[PDB]
This record gives structure tokens, C-alpha cells and sequence, in this order.
């Protein structure tokens, strides 16, 4: 096989350093077409001998003079001539043919002119067109990320083949210009056309091809010069910075960086830090060094209008972002097929670095809610893969692509937490650090992570492991998914076996170890911490720690920092749930929320009766805290959209009221009748969850409160009375208690709406009515672009079917109108996929099985496009609903029933 | 945006 048809780039020539010049045409030309011209120059050592240029090319024309490169020797080492270059389009290569060979030690420089679109499609060097009054905005930025610098200048595009840049930026002279590093002095007029500016940057440090970036725009900024010198600053559109929403972002970055600086026992590693605020960033946020992109509502806040949740949002993922300059940009991992150790210890770390920023908040706990139980759904599967892919496995683009997903961002987080909790934090950071030193403007793979930790193991004589470092992670990277422990209280046994959700699933995937992992255990008994245990690689153990007398009991992962879940006999869970209904602060809040988690699990795996997983929730009348409510919240919605049209409806709302009335009177006191929110984040949340659950299942005491605001609003349009936080659930509650003078006042202000978060909370309290006429209307307005976006059109639709009274409309909506298919899956997406899932969730009958498939009967032409799998996955989905509805209908009824008083 | 939400 030739070279230029293999995937990975050869290992003969490695880059030293690059000049690149790029010019963005921000006028587009005669035919519509926006273009960018550049030039560069890329410095290389030849390794071993070899008569081939082998460098990465996507989508560029070439103008150089002679042949698409020109070549030459460093210093006195002469160079062969050129044979020819060809462009191999699909392992994405320039190919530069030699009439002789390049020779080891020697340095050459290759120079290339080149031209490619400056398209907008959220790739290379790109447009990005936004408003700004009348006036129509374009500006050019990057997203090299992950196999796209290419896109933008030939350059050697892997990850490990790190370089120094020197970047240079020809520009309109009244538009700024950025990159990683600071420019090197004011811009100077380009001598051919003096309405350009040249802007020149510093040299970069060694650093890998995917993670520059450069900016050409009208943006603003605010800033602050830490002590160290390090210049902070958060750009943004003109008017966002004139408004202040970058007030926020700013406050915290300064702090992040010092958190990180220390945690890292490493200096920042550059001049400065840019973080930029783009409208519209479909990949939400990228880590380039020294100057990371943002989509807006990520990046900015407006007090006035944000709620809390947004707050939370912009410091987590700041602090994400920022994790990544050390951490991914310093240490490099060397191939694509160790991505989950990046983005997982980014994943983690986040909420450590916006836990510095934001102390009172309790940032930490939301890792539970927010990756380990939103993951395990995803591994507690069949189809789930490992943390770890073999190298050689990765090569393709869509290869790398796939990388990108819950499991490496998610159970990398967790997993990774699980270790540093092990270890303990101080002997993690010791390994981390050793790391950071070691492999400084290098590439690592997970192997040497580990070999620094055990170091800092082997260093110390207090922590005692049963195996090295690299052993227990192999169980938990190597194979996919996780156990189930399983405790006998009476006995003390202890068991482990590989969870799944569904206790039919055939797993196919075979593990090395035979699903058998090495388990760290914590445990709590009567309220007192426990010796640590481990599990070792077996299916039954035994131990006095996990054995009980009646009276007492026993609780194992306190905070749910070990990647598991677990289950006990009857009489231990009923011990927990009496400690629970009689002082439940002795259970650490995290494991209230577990008992809750695991158990509806345990339930859908029948593991336990579901009864015991409702049983669980009884304790919920006396909590005051988020997670819990939180949790049963979480593991209820599914038995709300199943039963929301039946008997079983009725008795169900009324537990929720019962159980539910105390928090919400609770917070009526404290928030003194509405007018003052509680201090900290998660009782905030709390009080959130509380209205939300009040008026959804009808108490009247929360019904009143938002007819009353909502009421009070409208008299007074332009002084809103509803605090951010309690917006999604006022608006909807109050539009559903009212008519057509309720909507087409929301409707008003939906169309008036300024900031993208307000009209997201009005489109959907819009389908909130209960007027059968309102919500056909509403769905009538849907396709037109003058009232709805595209972008929002699925999201809107979805919304009317999560209203039982919407739930036939919608359906009927979208069978009727498929043929919006030959109309949005040509120039634009438009996610049919959301739709189809959206609109067929509830489905749970024959019947409605019977029309999903009559529905799908219609393959004749049209087809589907972008959610053909989409609609297969709703039929297997039905079938599943079907079956579970039969299995738990009448228990689940009796249940609520008995309960509800 | 990476962060991870709850
Ligand atoms: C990018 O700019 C840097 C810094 O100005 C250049 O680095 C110089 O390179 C020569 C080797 O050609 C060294 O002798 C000098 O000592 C370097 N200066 C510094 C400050 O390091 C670098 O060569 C430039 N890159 C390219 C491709 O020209
Ligand atoms: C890459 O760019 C740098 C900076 O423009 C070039 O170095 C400059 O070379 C000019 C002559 O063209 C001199 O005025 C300066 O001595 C250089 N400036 C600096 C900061 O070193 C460099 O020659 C370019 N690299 C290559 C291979 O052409
Ligand atoms: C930068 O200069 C450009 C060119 O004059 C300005 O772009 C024009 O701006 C007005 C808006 O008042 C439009 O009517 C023209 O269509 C624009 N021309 C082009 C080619 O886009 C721009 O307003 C100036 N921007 C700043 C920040 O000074
Ligand atoms: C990827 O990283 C490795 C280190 O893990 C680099 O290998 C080292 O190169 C440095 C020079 O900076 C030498 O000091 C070390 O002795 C090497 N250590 C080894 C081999 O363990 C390697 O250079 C990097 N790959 C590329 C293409 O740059
Ligand atoms: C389990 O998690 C809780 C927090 O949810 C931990 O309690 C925190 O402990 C640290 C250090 O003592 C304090 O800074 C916080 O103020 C505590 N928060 C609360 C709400 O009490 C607790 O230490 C964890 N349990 C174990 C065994 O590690
Ligand atoms: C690249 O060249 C092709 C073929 O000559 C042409 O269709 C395309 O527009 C060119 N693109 C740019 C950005 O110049
Ligand atoms: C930023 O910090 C200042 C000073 O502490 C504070 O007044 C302001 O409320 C902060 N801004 C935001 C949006 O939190
Ligand atoms: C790294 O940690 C050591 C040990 O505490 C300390 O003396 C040193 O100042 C730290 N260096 C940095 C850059 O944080
Ligand atoms: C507990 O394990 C012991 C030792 O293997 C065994 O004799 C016993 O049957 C187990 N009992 C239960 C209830 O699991
Ligand atoms: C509940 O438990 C905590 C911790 O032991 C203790 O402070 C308190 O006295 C207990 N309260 C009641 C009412 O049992
Ligand atoms: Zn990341």
C-alpha cells in the first residue's frame, strides 16, 4: 500500500515550526462565494530517509508558483527537486513527489500560497454571520477541532506532532484581530490595499495543530490584569459588552485560573487568556490555547433575566475550558483513542475549579445527578463500549468523531473521580503534578498518567492499594459498564455483577476479566463512617462491615463516589427507609438521592419489586434538599408520561401533592410570601423543583401563585414581577389556568423577546394551554419563519406534545405535514430524528404501536433522511413501553393509591 | 459546551 493511502501521517518528517498567513474576505464576490487566501511556510526535519511529502490538505486550492509547493533546504543543506504534487482527497493529503531523497538530520522548509472558502459551516477557518440592528454581521473564527487545521493551511495534522506558529492576520483595518498568543505590536496598513491591516502574533509554545485558533471581528471586550501579570479578557458583540453580560464570565475566570495554577502545582502557561462569546456555536465550547471559544449562552449572563441554572452553566464551563490549558494543551494525550482521558478529566475537574469560584454552592455534589447517573443509563446497555479503543482502531475522521460522546466525557468523569477518591486527593495531585512536569509540550497516553500515580503511590506508606494503579483501572477502562453490589445484611456476603437495565439483554461484548472488577467501597453504618473495603476480582466475598444486627443498618458508596450501584436485602432497605422517615439528616444528602437512583434502576432490572423503589420515596415529605427531590423527580417522569392518561393519573398526582405541600409551604416562609430566593445554589434548585412539582400536579396553593404574578405582569408589561428562576413554571402553569388573553399577551412578548433564554421559556409556557383550539393554532404557526425560527420548530412541536391535550394534535401534525421532508433535508438538517422521539414517547399500547407502524407504511418515496433509525428506535421503544405498562399498571395504581391517603 | 447538565 502507498503511504498517501494509509490514514496516519508516515513517521520520516516531523514539523519544527510553521509561519502561516491567512486573509479573510469578509465581502463575498459576485456569486455569493466568501473565500480566505493564505500562505505558509512549514519548517520539518527529515527523520529518515524518504522521497515523499506526505502533509494533511482539506478543501484547498493551491496558487502557488510552479508546482503547489515550493521546496527548500534550511541553512546549507541542499534539497531535491520536485517531482510533482497531487491532492488525495480522501485520506485528506498534499503529496510532494521528490526526484531524490530527503536526508536524515537535515532541515527543509516547504512554502505554500493557497485559497478555500470561507463557508459557514462551523469548520476550519469559517464565516459566521449574526444582526446587529438592521445591519447584517459576518466574521471569520476557527474550529479546528478535531482533524480541521487542514481546512485552513497544510500543515501535519496529528495531535503529537507539535510545533511553534507564527500566525499573521490581514484584516479590514477597523476590525480586530486575535489568536493564541498576543499580537506582537499595533497592526500595520498592508502596502497593496491600505483599507487591510497586518496583525502579527507572538510565536506560540510547542503545541499540537488542533487547538489554534484566529479571529477577525468587531468584538469588544472587558478586563482585568491578574497580579501575575496574566491579562484576562471576554470578547463579545458590541452591544452584550455595553449591556454588561460579560460581567460575570470576567469575575470568575481570575479566580479559576489560580484555582487551576495551584491544583496543577504549574504556572499558566501563557501570556494571556482570551474567551470569546460567538452567537450560535453549535459545538458549545472548544479549548483552543490562550483563546477559547464560547457559544453565547454559555459564556454570558444577564442578571436581570438568567436564572441560577444559567449561572451554574457559564461557571462550569469556564472552568472546563480552562482545565484544558493544562491539562489536554500542555500535556497532549498522542492519538485520538485517548480522548476520554481528556475530556473526562476536564469533565470532573470542572466542578473543582467552579467550586473555587463559586464556594458556598456546593458545585461538587452536582457530578452525581449531572455524569455518573446520566451515563450508567447509557452502560448500563448492551450496546456500550469501553472507556479504552485500541489505537489502530481510530483512524478515519468519523473514527475520531465517534470519540466525542457520554461515555468518554461522562464515565471518564467518573471514573476518574472515583480514583482521585481513592487515592485521596493529595496523593492524586502529587501523581498529577509529577505528570504535568514530566510530559510538559509532549504527548502521553493514559499508561503514563498511571505510572505517575503509582509513583506517588509507591512514594508513601498510608495508602495501601490491592493491586497497582494501572490493574484496578484496567477493570474499569478495558471492559465497558458496571456492577451491581448486592449486600445480605444478615450474612454480611457481598456480590458483584455487571448491571444491566434490562434483565433479558443478551451482552455479546466479550471482557477480558469476565466482567469481574475491583471495587472500592465505602460505608456507612448507623450514621458512622466504616473502615474502606475492597472487592476483589471475584463474584462473592464476605466481610463483618456489610454484616448487621435488626435494629441496626448499613449504607455502602458514601456520595456515590465509586462507579456502581447497589442493592440490599428487604430488611436493610427498610431499615434505611425508617432512619429516612425519622432523621434523615444522619444520611448523607448524596446517598438520600442514591437510595432513590439505584432503586428504580434495581426495579426496571427486576432487581427489586417496583414497590420498594416507591417505598423509597415516602421519606421525600420531611426533605428539604435538592438532590433527592431531584432524583425521584428524574425516576418518576417515565411513569408520568406512561400514566399521565390513565387511572392510575389521579392518585399519583395526589401522592406528589401530599408529598410535595411541605417543601412548598416550607419555602413560602423563607422566601418571605415569594419575595426574597434562598441564599445558595442548591436550595434555590430546591425551591425551583418545589414550584414546579406544586402547580404541575395541581396544588392550589401554587396554581394561585401563578395566576397572581402572571396576572400582576400583565397589568404592568414592562416590569416583570417573576424572578428568572421561576419563569419556566409560572408562565406555564398560568397559561394553562387561562385563555386567549394569556397566550396572545405571551405571544407579544415571545415576539419582542431580546435574549434568546426568555423566548426559549415563553415558546414553550405557549404550549402549556389547555385550549385544544390554542395549541392547533400554535402548531399552524410552527413552519412559518416569520414567527418561529427553524432552529426551534421540532423543539416547539415537542413541547405541544408533552401536553397530554397536545399529545394527539402534534401526532396528527406531524403525520399529516412528513412532507415538510421534501422541503428541510436538503439545505438545512432540521433534527427529524427529536421529532419522532419527541411525538412517539408516550406511546405504550397496541394500539398506538398499530399506528406507527400504518404511519410507517408510507417508505414509499419520502423516506425519512436524518431519523429513519430514529422511527425504528420508536417502534422497538413502543414494544418495550407496552410490556412494562402491563407488568407494573396495576401494582403501580394500588400503590399510589395506598398512599395518597 | 462542555460541562455536563443534571
Ligand atoms: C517563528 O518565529 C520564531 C521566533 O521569532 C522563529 O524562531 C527563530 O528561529 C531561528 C531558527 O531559524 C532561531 O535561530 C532563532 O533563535 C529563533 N528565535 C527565537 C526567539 O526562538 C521561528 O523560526 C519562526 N518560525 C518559522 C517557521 O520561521
Ligand atoms: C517567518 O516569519 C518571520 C517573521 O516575519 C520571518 O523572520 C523575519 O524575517 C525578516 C526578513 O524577511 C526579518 O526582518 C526579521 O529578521 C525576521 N523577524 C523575526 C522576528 O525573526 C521568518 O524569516 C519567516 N520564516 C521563514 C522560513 O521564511
Ligand atoms: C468597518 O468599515 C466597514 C466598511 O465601511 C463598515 O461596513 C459597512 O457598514 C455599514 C453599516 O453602517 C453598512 O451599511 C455597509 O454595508 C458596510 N459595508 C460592508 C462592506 O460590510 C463597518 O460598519 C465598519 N465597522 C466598524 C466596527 O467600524
Ligand atoms: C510525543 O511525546 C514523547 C514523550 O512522551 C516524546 O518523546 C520524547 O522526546 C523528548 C524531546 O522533547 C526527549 O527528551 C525524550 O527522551 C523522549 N522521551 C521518550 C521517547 O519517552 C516525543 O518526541 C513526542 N512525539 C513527537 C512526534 O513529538
Ligand atoms: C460527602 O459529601 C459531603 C458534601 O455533600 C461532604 O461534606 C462536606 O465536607 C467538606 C469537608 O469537611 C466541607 O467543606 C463541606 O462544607 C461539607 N458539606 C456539607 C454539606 O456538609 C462529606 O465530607 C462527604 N463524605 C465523605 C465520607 O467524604
Ligand atoms: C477551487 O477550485 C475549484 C475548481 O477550480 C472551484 O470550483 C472552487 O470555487 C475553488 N475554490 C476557491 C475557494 O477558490
Ligand atoms: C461581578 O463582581 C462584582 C463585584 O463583586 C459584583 O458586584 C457583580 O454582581 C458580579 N457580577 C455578576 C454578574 O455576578
Ligand atoms: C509546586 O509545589 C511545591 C510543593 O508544595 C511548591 O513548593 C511549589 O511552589 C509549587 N510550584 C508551583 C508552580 O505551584
Ligand atoms: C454466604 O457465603 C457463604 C460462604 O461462601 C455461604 O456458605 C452462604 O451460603 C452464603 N449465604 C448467603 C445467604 O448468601
Ligand atoms: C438527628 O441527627 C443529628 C445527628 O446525629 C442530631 O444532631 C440530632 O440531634 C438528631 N435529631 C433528632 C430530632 O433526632
Ligand atoms: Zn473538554
Amino acid at each position: 500500500s502507498k503511504p498517501w493511502n494509509r490514514y496516519r501521517l508516515p513517521t520520516t518528517l516531523l514539523p519544527d515550526s510553521y509561519n502561516v498567513t491567512l486573509r479573510p474576505y469578509l465581502t463575498p464576490n459576485a456569486d455569493g462565494l466568501y473565500i480566505f487566501k493564505g500562505k505558509s511556510i512549514v519548517r520539518f526535519l527529515c527523520q529518515e530517509p524518504t522521497d515523499v511529502i506526505i502533509i494533511h490538505s482539506k478543501k484547498l486550492n493551491y496558487t502557488t508558483q510552479g508546482h503547489m509547493v515550493v521546496l527548500r533546504g534550511v541553512g546549507d543543506s541542499q534539497v531535491p527537486e520536485i517531482d510533482r504534487t497531487e491532492l488525495v482527497e480522501l485520506t485528506e493529503y498534499l503529496v510532494v513527489h521528490l526526484k531524490g531523497s530527503l536526508q536524515p538530520g537535515h532541515m527543509y522548509e516547504m512554502e505554500s500560497e493557497f485559497q478555500g472558502e470561507l463557508a459557514d459551516d462551523l469548520a476550519g477557518f469559517y464565516r459566521s454571520e449574526y444582526m446587529e440592528g438592521n445591519v447584517k454581521k459576518v466574521l471569520a473564527t476557527t474550529q479546528m477541532q478535531s482533524t480541521d487545521a487542514r481546512k485552513s493551511f497544510p500543515c501535519f495534522d496529528e495531535p503529537a506532532m507539535k510545533a511553534t506558529f507564527n500566525i499573521t492576520l490581514i484584516h479590514p483595518n477597523n476590525l480586530t484581530a486575535l489568536s493564541n498568543m498576543p499580537p506582537k505590536g499595533s497592526s500595520t496598513p498592508l502596502a497593496e490595499d491600505p483599507n487591510w491591516s497586518v496583525t502579527e502574533f507572538e510565536t506560540t509554545p510547542v503545541m499540537s495543530t488542533y487547538l489554534l485558533a484566529y479571529i477577525v471581528s468587531e468584538f469588544q471586550s472587558v478586563n482585568e490584569t491578574a497580579q501575575n501579570g496574566v491579562l484576562i479578557r471576554i470578547w463579545a458583540r458590541p452591544n452584550a459588552i455595553a449591556e454588561g453580560h460579560g460581567m460575570y464570565a470576567l469575575n470568575v475566570t481570575g479566580p479559576i485560573l489560580n484555582f487551576f495554577a495551584n491544583h496543577y502545582n504549574t504556572s499558566y502557561p501563557l501570556p494571556k487568556s482570551d474567551q470569546i462569546a460567538l452567537p450560535d456555536f453549535n459545538a458549545g465550547a472548544m479549548e483552543n490555547w490562550g483563546l477559547v471559544t464560547y457559544r453565547e449562552n454559555a459564556l454570558l449572563f444577564d442578571p436581570q433575566s438568567s436564572s441560577i441554572s444559567n449561572k451554574e452553566r457559564v461557571v462550569t464551563v469556564i472552568a472546563h475550558e480552562l482545565a484544558h490549558q493544562w491539562f489536554g494543551n500542555l500535556v497532549t494525550l498522542a492519538w485520538w483513542n485517548d480522548l476520554w482521558l481528556n475530556e473526562g478529566f476536564a469533565s470532573y475537574v470542572e466542578y473543582l475549579g467552579a467550586d473555587h469560584a463559586e464556594p458556598t454552592w456546593n458545585l461538587k455534589d452536582l457530578i452525581v445527578p449531572g455524569d455518573v447517573y446520566r451515563v450508567m443509563a447509557v452502560d448500563a446497555l448492551a450496546s456500550s463500549h469501553p472507556l479504552t479503543t485500541p489505537a489502530e482502531e481510530v483512524n478515519t475522521p468519523a473514527q475520531i468523531s465517534e470519540m466525542f460522546d457520554s461515555i468518554s466525557y461522562s464515565k471518564g468523569a467518573s471514573v476518574i473521580r472515583m480514583l482521585s477518591n481513592f487515592l485521596t486527593e493529595d496523593l492524586f495531585k502529587e501523581g498529577l503534578a509529577s505528570y504535568l512536569h514530566a510530559f510538559a509540550y509532549q504527548n502521553t497516553t493514559y499508561l503514563d498518567l498511571w505510572e505517575h500515580l503509582q509513583k506517588a503511590v509507591d512514594a508513601q506508606t498510608s495508602i495501601r492499594l490491592p493491586d497497582t494503579v494501572r490493574a484496578i483501572m484496567d477493570r474499569w477502562t478495558l471492559q465497558m459498564g458496571f456492577p451491581v453490589i448486592t449486600v445480605d445484611t444478615k450474612t454480611g456476603n457481598i456480590s458483584q455483577k455487571h448491571f444491566l437495565l434490562d434483565s433479558e439483554s443478551n451482552v455479546t461484548r466479550s471482557s477480558a476479566f469476565d466482567y469481574l472488577w475491583i471495587v472500592p467501597i465505602s460505608s456507612i453504618k448507623n450514621g458512622v463512617m466504616q473502615d474502606h473495603y475492597w472487592l476483589r476480582d471475584v463474584s462473592q466475598a464476605q466481610n463483618d462491615l456489610f454484616k448487621t444486627a435488626s435494629d441496626d443498618w448499613v449504607l455502602l458508596n458514601v456520595n456515590v463516589t465509586g462507579y456502581f450501584q447497589v442493592n440490599y436485602d428487604e430488611d436493610n432497605w427498610r431499615m434505611i427507609q425508617h432512619q429516612l422517615q425519622t432523621n434523615l439528616s444522619v444520611i448523607p444528602v448524596i446517598n438520600r438521592a442514591q437510595v432513590i437512583y439505584d432503586s428504580f434502576n434495581l426495579a426496571t432490572a427486576h432487581m427489586v419489586p417496583v414497590t420498594l423503589a416507591l417505598d423509597n420515596t415516602l421519606f421525600l415529605n420531611g426533605e428539604k434538599e435538592y438532590m433527592p427531590w431531584q432524583a425521584a423527580l428524574s425516576s418518576l417522569s417515565y411513569f408520568s408520561l406512561m400514566f399521565d392518561r390513565s387511572e392510575v393519573y389521579g392518585p399519583m398526582k395526589k401522592y406528589l401533592r401530599k408529598q410535595v405541600e411541605p417543601l412548598f409551604q416550607h419555602f413560602e416562609t423563607l422566601t418571605k410570601n415569594w419575595t426574597e430566593r434562598p441564599e445558595n445554589l442548591m436550595d434555590q434548585y430546591s425551591e425551583i423543583n418545589a414550584i414546579s412539582t406544586a402547580c404541575s400536579n395541581g396544588l392550589p396553593q401554587c396554581e394561585n401563585l401563578a395566576k397572581t404574578l402572571f396576572d400582576q405582569w400583565m397589568s404592568d408589561p414592562e416590569n416583570n414581577p417573576i424572578h428568572p428562576n421561576l419563569r419556566s413554571t409560572i408562565y406555564c402553569n398560568a397559561i394553562a389556568q387561562g385563555g386567549q388573553d394569556q397566550w396572545d399577551f405571551a405571544w407579544g412578548q415571545l415576539q419582542q423577546a431580546q435574549l434568546v433564554n426568555e423566548a426559549d421559556k415563553l415558546r414553550s409556557a405557549l404550549a402549556c394551554s389547555n385550549e385544544v383550539w390554542l395549541l392547533n393554532r400554535y402548531l399552524g404557526y410552527t413552519l412559518n419563519p416569520d414567527l418561529i425560527r427553524k432552529q426551534d420548530a421540532t423543539s416547539t412541536i415537542n413541547s405541544i406534545a408533552s401536553n397530554v391535550i397536545g399529545q394527539p394534535l402534534a401526532w396528527d401534525f406531524v403525520q399529516s405535514n412528513w412532507k415538510k421532508l421534501f422541503q428541510d433535508y436538503g439545505g438545512g438538517s432540521f433534527s427529524f430524528s427529536n421529532l419522532i422521539q419527541g411525538v412517539t414517547r408516550r406511546f405504550s399500547s397496541e394500539f398506538e404501536l398499530q399506528q406507527l407502524e400504518q404511519f410507517k407504511k408510507n417508505n414509499m418515496d419520502v423516506g425519512f433522511g436524518s431519523g429513519t433509525r430514529a422511527l425504528e428506535q420508536a417502534l422497538e421503544k413502543t414494544k418495550a413501553n407496552i410490556k412494562w405498562v402491563k407488568e407494573n399498571k396495576e401494582v403501580v395504581l394500588n400503590w399510589f393509591i395506598e398512599h395518597s391517603s | 459546551a462542555a460541562a455536563a447538565a443534571a
